[PDB]
């Protein structure tokens, strides 16, 4: 037997965020999950005024908040988009 | 207590970088798969230390052409949208002049 | 003593005079002036600093020195000149940070302002601006603060391109982060002075020379046309970045909810018309989210909301946004204003003296084209009379004068009136329509002239 599991690197995963209504309808077993309150209109206006570094403009379907690249994700994008080895210490 | 002692960053301005950044954030393409796809014929052509007469024509010619998605194009237009891109005048009198041009 | 000071002053004058006559050939004299400045006497230090300021402003070029005999020696001359200018500035932060000595510091501020006004375009302006703003960032008004802010204000007005203004705005913003957006109210008024935002026979020529003159003339005309287009684009881009930095500072100030909310709303109202249309709709959300000096702050929010809606052409750009929530806020806020005391003393939207905005919000409300006098003004005016039970008579006469000059012919405002809806808390008297209270009690009041003011109202 092979246990029909999911290795940590499988290309199939739950919750696939997309670009931009919020997709807060239900959860597994069918229960409405609470809508996170809309952010302070001041804070949302600030983020719109000064986009965060690595502002992707992507919201996960669960939370209405945007998803922004971290420092390590920004580094990976830097190497990948400049066509270099995506490993900091790999001997070419 | 007022010293202005204030690093490395990156500015996503290309459609190519946005599509890659969107794929990373939107989780649509696995991060581990992206790293593996980064070991290709072009990443092994290192640019570390090459002269400017060589590097300049390498970028204009030998630059791999990655795909671009419409979602990333909109994101750049959103980034490039300045705070004063469409103020009250540039939306009213600019619309007014076009309207009175069509009327005339 | 006095003879030695006089001799040193003469030596500085002679060296300064020689520099003015022949600046290129006498660079060593500047080093001599620095040696003279090293003299222990405070007065000689002041004179040497002033002469250095006078020498530098006279020999400094009107253009920005491009970094690296007709060209080589000029470069060495300019490179040499930059070295004293750097050294002179290095002494400037040393004496400024070192803070009898107060007078020297005031002189140090004075030459700093003179360099700011004249040598803004020159190199090391980043250091020069940083040193000056560091003095302003302090909690208390240090001496020469009025001189510095005037110099900064003058630069903002003259800077049409906006590059120097952008540098100062960035430096001012950096101080705000360092100070947690807690600075003097005069400091935020600097942003209001940004002109970029507020803008909203003949000698004989050889046969060869004529062709050279014609060829240069064509280049200059082509240069001018391209420069004009580039200037328009660069100014537009600089204006956008200045709005980005200024608005992010204002919104941060609003988030902290400090005592500088007055200047923040001042700037927001002044620069709202410069921003995008989409931001206008979301601008009132931050104003209306601060409702949980609380009465004073709510007055600023409703007044600025009126000003934003007062922008021309909002009829064409039907952004709606239902400013009625601000209208009811003003409708409710008059009672606490009548409850708390107010003193004008003797000798923030656009002014001070809180009673001034109230009439200012009322007069812009009246200035609205047909937006009022639809039986809603009378309901508003009734509580206005109720709130007029106290406060100086000139204020009381003012609000009563607003309805006196009102174009509406309604006369029951100061008496029984139609239903007082919109939060109520007053006599409704629904469906009455009787041309038949407050002035009767107003006649009996401390100042005798309120009695005649009440009499002139009922007679009129």
């Amino acid at each position: 037997e092979i246990d029909a599991g999911y290795s940590s690197d499988s290309s199939t995963e739950d919750v696939a965020p997309g670009l931009y209504n919020l997709y807060i309808n239900y959860d597994i077993d069918g229960k409405k999950i609470t809508r996170p309150a809309t952010p302070a209109a001041l804070d949302s206006l600030i983020a719109s005024i000064d986009k965060d570094k690595g502002w992707t403009g992507i919201v996960d379907p669960m939370t209405g908040k945007p998803v922004n690249l971290t420092t390590e994700e920004l580094g990976l994008l830097k190497r990948l988009a400049q066509s270099e080895i995506p490993d900091e210490n790999f001997d070419p | 207590w007022n010293s202005d002692s204030d690093e490395n960053n990156v500015e996503i301005v290309t459609a190519e970088a946005m599509t890659l950044a969107q794929d990373i954030a939107s989780r649509r393409k696995s991060k581990a798969d992206l790293i593996d796809e980064g070991y290709n014929r072009w990443s092994f052509q290192s640019k570390e230390g090459l002269p400017d007469w060589f590097l300049d024509e390498e970028t204009t010619v030998n630059k791999p052409n990655k795909p671009i998605t419409k979602e990333a194009v909109l994101a750049l237009r959103e980034k490039m949208k300045a705070l004063n891109a469409r103020p009250i005048k540039k939306v009213l009198e600019a619309q007014g002049r076009k309207k009175m041009r069509t009327i005339k | 003593v006095k003879q030695q000071i006089k001799n040193d002053k003469e030596a500085l004058g002679i060296q300064a005079q020689q520099l003015l006559e022949e600046p290129v050939e006498n660079l060593h004299l500047i080093r001599n002036i620095f040696e003279k400045f090293d003299s222990p006497y405070i007065t000689i230090k002041k004179l040497s600093l002033l002469t250095l300021l006078a020498v530098f402003r006279d020999i400094i070029p009107g253009y920005k020195i491009r970094p690296l005999k007709e060209v080589a020696q000029r470069w060495e001359y300019e490179q040499t000149l930059l070295k004293h200018y750097a050294k002179f500035l290095q002494t400037l932060e040393t004496i400024l940070k070192s803070f009898t000595q107060l007078s020297l510091y005031q002189v140090a501020v004075r030459c700093c302002t003179k360099l700011i006004e004249q040598a803004s375009h020159f190199n090391l302006s980043e250091k020069l601006f940083a040193l000056a703003v560091r003095q302003i960032s302090h909690k208390t008004k240090r001496p020469g603060f009025d001189g510095i802010i005037n110099s900064l204000k003058n630069i903002f007005e003259e800077d049409n391109l906006g590059k120097t203004s952008l540098k100062c705005v960035t430096i001012l913003s950096r101080m705000f982060k360092q100070r947690n957006y807690d600075v003097l109210p005069d400091v935020y008024d600097l942003f209001l002075s940004v002109n970029i935002l507020n803008d909203m026979d003949l000698p004989y020529l050889t046969k060869k020379a004529r062709k050279n003159y014609k060829e240069t003339k064509k280049i200059t005309q082509e240069m001018k046309e391209a420069d004009a287009v580039i200037t328009a684009q660069d100014k537009e881009k600089y204006q956008s970045e200045i709005l980005k930095i200024i608005f992010i500072t204002y919104f941060k100030t609003l988030q902290l909810k400090g005592k500088l909310i007055g200047n923040a709303l001042e700037g927001v109202a002044r620069l709202s018309h410069l921003l995008n249309i989409e931001f206008l709709g979301d601008l009132l959300q931050v104003l209306r989210e601060l409702v949980m000096q609380a009465t004073r702050e709510a007055l600023l929010t409703v007044s600025t909301a009126f000003e934003i809606a007062s922008a021309q052409g909002v009829g064409k750009l039907n952004l709606d946004l239902d400013l009625g929530l601000f209208v009811q806020r003003l409708y409710k806020i008059i009672f606490p204003f009548s409850l708390n005391p107010d003193a004008d003393l003797n000798k923030v939207v656009n002014a001070t003296t809180e009673m001034e905005m109230l009439l200012k919000c009322f007069q812009v409300f009246f200035f609205k084209s047909k937006n009022i006098s639809s039986s809603r003004l009378s309901s508003f005016s009734k509580r206005l009379a109720i709130a007029s039970m106290q406060l100086p008579e000139h204020s009381a006469s003012a609000d009563l004068a607003l309805l006196k000059k009102l174009l509406s012919r309604y006369s029951k405002l100061s008496r029984l009136l139609t239903s007082e809806e919109q939060i109520g808390d007053g006599i409704y008297n629904p469906f009455i329509e009787d041309p038949d209270y407050e002035p009767f009690l107003l006649k009996n009041h401390y100042s005798p002239a309120v009695s005649q003011s009440a009499k002139e109202l009922l007679k009129s």
